[PDB]
């Protein structure tokens, strides 16, 4: 069988896979009075892209269509394309597009478009409330807030990038986005569909560990945490190795190349996701220049040291 | 079980309208998004229109924008697809379909003929 | 060691190097009129990064630090902190920070910023133009031009994320940006350092493949085209295989997974950039599945396929 | 010392202790995609009440106190007393007033009134919408939609008895109530306090076993199915046993007195929830005079045969 | 064999036994003038239960069943179903279904039902007179008055929840209902079959101790009264128990926790009811916190202290 | 740290009115519901209002009830209670207490004393 590995790569050097934004450090807390549902980051050990994700770091919480004014306001309908710029059908066995967004909150960004017959561009600021009924993105539908009524014009190649979130100021800080409440895809009232499952621990004294990163805010008093399951590099680098799962598990110990000591030692879920023997919310204490290096194939029952 | 059934298919000229149904039993309905598909002779088939639970979201493929309306009656379980000014171009087997969970159902569809031509033989 | 070989990986799959957005299309023509020496997107095929080169694609063209305002302006001094908020070091061998823009233009995006004791987030227009004296992010400073003159605060973490460039519509259109045009990265009648090197095609017949992006414009008539040597995942892909070079120049062959069949050959140079057997400009027609396949270690004579 | 048991009960003699209704079967399935995080029928295995667990079991959902007529409306404002008529106090450590309903659903009862000097009666249909703004328990106020404007008095004690759930029936069948979902206990935008904590299953393979009863519905196509954690008559048990437990978890089998024989087993964790060995949605088929029984202590990593 | 005991309940913390309600104080009065012979709350001090007595305070005074229409009128036909919804069975040895009121009156609730095929619900006002030459609950039927004379359907599962009692205001007040007046359980001129016995004090100068309640009153000027022999949760537990007696009275000590004083004694006869030595009737005041503790076995002739 | 202080008390005149005062830091403050509690010599603690996060849900102990009333100004994390028509019997320690999670939290107190 192909030999099963992780790439060689620190925190630091990867990538959020849930928004466009670097890799900063590693969390554990418990998980089972919410659920851990993201779409994006999700990939089996031996490369099936799941949920949402894409292999690009870059097109994450981005958008790509035409843009149809709604009169009156500074809103704008964007009907939406793939990201190669090809028709986009709702019928494929995803629960949106993707790449779209896994998580309910005002994601602010900028809308660019170009007029096609002159090159002439233009771009504005630009919000997308990921809970309102207009979020639709399975059914190709989705609504910007901008601040003009007028530069946009219909029938041309527009984008949204995605720049970080905000939070209503007047309002208890913190409370929003809300990272593990998956968005409606196809809007009010509307079951989502071909999910990626929940996550969850299931050993005694385990605990989801979370590669984390700040969002950066836009405005007001957000939450900014982001965690992820895997690093945007781990997905691409299964989906490139594609080596068979052994087991269930596949041991990970993270280690200092400068000494060769182990810090921890960890499980990676071959459904793709991370555990570690701790109880408690607790922010790692890495050096700089460790990375994870897998080391064994184990079982479920395998009982990880405390870290 | 999941059950969908369409009709209200057949050979009409161009430009004209046509309305097709589709009966769903075998699960709650409303709370699903619903999709039209086609398939014309000699090719795959492609997206038509969506339609959501309330039915306040819906799209269509660039091809049928402005021509066709897609509704819903969630009481009586019954997608719609309205077909307005049609062309040849829109002959196909029409087929609803939907997803629940993570498992995918479609009908056995209805036929759509849009011609002037009016010989046809099995 | 290990075989060399490049990621299967389609064109529309990949990033740019030079800017964080997705690969569209492959272009050759002629560069002998004008020196090709792009920083961002340089790797040798044996893993060495190059330039100002470094792993993530959400990091290129952003910068991190703190914020001075320039009284009288809605102008903003930045001193430059390094990815993790350490204090950026002048004195290491590179040209600049990894991922600095490496071309003379005006990018558009945002300034964000937190204050660290409540939380509270604000974020602003901003466009940095690398063509200005004060444009020296060698020596940790870069101005950014905002749409504020009051609302960002001293001391306190601030990010700038790219979105796209612009162009002065009052004068002739895409005239800017200037995309093999380094800039002064210590600014004014300073000499840049520790390059990586400018790059041509030696062999009789032959032209630079380029990996080709259009960058969302958000203002005026700017030239969108951007180019770079090597997509950000072949880069991500040399340093983590790290195999060997076997000769100075690895054969590619781009193929129809579906077909079998191959559309053209070409050079990948050990040092890091590719070239075809053409003359002249051209769009390469490709089908959209298609991916280079590395088939063979190449002396030095070698004669490729006509393009 | 005192010796560990659960009482010798068949299911059907035995009470749901999330609503005031007999037990009816027992039901299995996964639980990482809610949260499971009921706050009545909780109850450690030595006897600790936790949450807004009580005693009685009529006492589930039912609110007792005086009323504020709502001018202009035929809702009134029921001014919360204790179970025994004695005054609320919200300060307490606990998440609401005991017995107070633990999920967002529509409640239909009847408010009943008795006139102090003369002995006079009235009842009226009344509703409680445990999703409303206006339901705020902990804080003593809870709002209850009748069908009059006029007949309940001022400062007399009133009394809301449950009867079942209603759903909007122009609405998509079983879309409420949402028995995993608890309410805001002190009304809308403030955090729940002093919650029993969520639970899951913390072993490879297991899952929550359910005691299932279905609620009475009034109107509509509501989802009737209701799950607790342990028995209303095990909280009862545990609270007047009072047996400290020996370890993590109490194994228990659950036997066919007909036979003898061992159904199956399951975990009984000390915290106050049972668990089994299984995968999938399940509809346990049991014997009707089958009841469980407590063999031995075991811990958290105890293997269970499949059930 | 096991040692007798009493539950560590205090009066407040109880259930009756008559009526789904909690218990609220403790009442003696005379009662040679009357025969008390109720059939809920009966049970032995070693475990056998009595009259229509089983082991749920919630399912007392309902029932369940299917019901038929009484054309030109809104009275319907219960059919008696099991608790399970099987077929009830008339021979059995008790007087009635298990929990059937014990009592003459009008008892007002909610009939709720469930339409089995499309999961559709319906709730009415109901009021159930157990005078009635209708009412035969040994026989399995059981009229019920309601607000609608077309929205229930045939052959669909209907239950009675109880919520209170009525009187015709016009009549003098109090005069209904009739605690201790057992309903015809087979309706018109039909004896009463497997009664549990009636109960008086033999010993001079003692009267039977009554835990009490006030039933909800939902029109007119019930009397409210509820008188039972034996807390529910005494029932519950000498059922659990099971102890034999070591004779015919069990001597009870009425403690303060907080002190160690007895506030008072009573007989706890083996056949399942107390008695005091008092003459009148008595409101007994209680520390909130007392509770019953089981001293001695005694014989009918033992003298108590006077209460 | 989570810190509650508490202000406004002093010396009065029965039939007066007096503003008490909490300010509140290291939590949110908005989003938890507050509460006043007050205690006499020789007397247990004695719940007297509360809050929700909006302000929208109020109550009152009822020896308090037409004469006090709770507000809250959530962007300054800022408790109040106004006393109108204060008597003798309000002589106490009044409390400022909240609820995060499963921990409990009161302030030091500000004294009040009615008397003629």
């Amino acid at each position: 069988t192909k030999p099963f590995s992780v790439p060689v790569l620190t925190v630091e050097e990867m990538t959020n896979s849930r928004f466009p934004i670097p890799l900063e450090k590693l969390f554990t807390g418990p998980s089972s009075a919410f659920v851990v549902q993201p779409q994006n980051g999700r990939c089996t050990t031996d490369g099936v892209l799941l949920g949402t994700t894409q292999l690009s770091p870059v097109n994450i919480c981005t958008f790509r269509g035409d843009v149809t004014h709604i009169t009156g306001s500074r809103n704008y309908t964007m009907n939406l394309a793939s990201q190669n710029w090809n028709d986009y059908d709702p019928t494929e066995e995803i629960p949106a597009p993707l790449g779209t967004p896994d998580f309910v909150g005002k994601i602010q960004g900028v809308l660019t478009q170009t007029t096609r017959t002159d090159g002439s561009t233009r771009g504005h600021k630009a919000t997308v409330y990921t809970g309102s009924a207009d979020f639709a993105p399975k059914l190709g539908r989705v609504q910007f807030e901008t601040d003009t009524d007028r530069d946009f014009e219909a029938n041309q190649n527009t984008k949204f990038t995605p720049v970080g979130v905000i939070q209503d100021g007047g309002t208890t800080h913190r409370n929003e986005p809300q990272q593990w409440v998956l968005p409606s895809y196809s809007g009010r009232n509307t079951h989502n569909v071909h999910l990626a499952p929940a996550v969850a621990p299931t050993f005694p004294g385990e605990q989801l560990l979370f590669f984390r990163s700040t969002m950066p805010g836009c405005s007001g008093y957000p939450n900014m945490d982001l965690d992820c399951l895997l690093p945007q590099e781990w997905v691409q680098y299964f989906y490139q190795e594609a080596a068979p799962a052994q087991s269930d598990v596949a041991l990970l110990r993270f280690v200092n190349p400068d000494t060769g000591r182990v810090l921890f030692e960890c499980k990676l879920h071959k459904s793709g996701y991370v555990t570690v023997a701790h109880t408690g919310q607790h922010d790692l204490v890495i050096p700089p220049n460790g990375y994870f290096r897998f080391d064994s194939w184990v079982n479920q029952f395998y009982t990880l040291a405390p870290m | 079980q999941v059950q969908l059934q369409e009709s209200g298919g057949g050979l009409v000229q161009p430009g004209s309208s046509l309305r097709l149904s589709c009966a769903a039993s075998g699960f709650t309905f409303g709370g699903y998004a619903m999709h039209w598909v086609r398939q014309a002779p000699g090719k795959g088939p492609e997206w038509v229109s969506s339609i959501n639970s309330g039915g306040d979201i819906t799209n269509y493929a660039t091809s049928v924008k402005g021509r066709f309306s897609i509704s819903r009656d969630n009481p009586s379980k019954t997608l719609y697809l309205q077909m307005n000014s049609l062309r040849p171009e829109d002959s196909a087997v029409y087929y609803c379909k939907t997803q629940l969970a993570n498992r995918d159902y479609r009908g056995q569809g209805t036929q759509v003929t849009v011609s002037s031509h009016h010989h046809h033989h099995h």
